[PDB]
């Protein structure tokens, strides 16, 4: 538990990174 | 789906939804990024949202956010998790303490509770030494 924000920050970082790759 | 996960999905959304209107704007996204040490352009924030904005209204709601959380790490996470370990393990002795976990949560915005900080340590702690080593962390993050 209380891992949500940790998961989200991990997620978003890889998102932003996967954003840049994708265009 | 557990009530536990629902719990975690709500926390995760509330990292971005800073005013709690129930939607994530580019501004909120940009805010979260900046606190994570990044500086995305306005186009990038739009792009991140538009990947997942099913109704095309320029923001992200709860179920659209669920889609964000559901897309896999899935081949380059090992390095991302190694990096994450480094930020958590501030004094770099190879073990994440309660006090170091607390700092991270804070930096993520949480400022309560201590028992819950211990609880988090306790759950990730396989060997029982009271702290989180690299392998224990790996599993805490692939859970
Ligand atoms: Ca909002
Ligand atoms: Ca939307
Ligand atoms: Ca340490
Ligand atoms: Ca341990």
């Amino acid at each position: 538990g209380h891992m949500g924000k940790i998961y989200a920050a991990m997620m978003i970082m890889d998102y932003y990174k996967q954003s840049k790759v994708k265009k | 789906l557990t009530e536990e996960q629902i719990a975690e999905f709500k926390e995760a959304f509330s990292l971005f939804d800073k005013d709690g209107d129930g939607t994530i704007t580019t501004k909120e996204l940009g805010t979260v990024m900046r606190s994570l040490g990044q500086n995305p352009t306005e186009a990038e924030l739009q792009d991140m949202i538009n990947e997942v904005d099913a109704d095309g209204n320029g923001t992200i709601d709860f179920p659209e956010f669920l889609t964000m959380m559901a897309r896999k790490m899935k081949t380059d996470s090992e390095e991302e998790i190694r990096e994450a370990f480094r930020v958590f393990d501030k004094d770099g002795n190879g073990y994440i303490s309660a006090a170091e976990l607390r700092h991270v949560m804070t930096n993520l915005g949480e400022k309560l509770t201590d028992e819950e900080v211990d609880e988090m340590i306790r759950e990730a702690d396989i060997d029982g030494d009271g702290q989180v080593n690299y392998e224990e962390f790996v599993q805490m993050m692939t859970a």
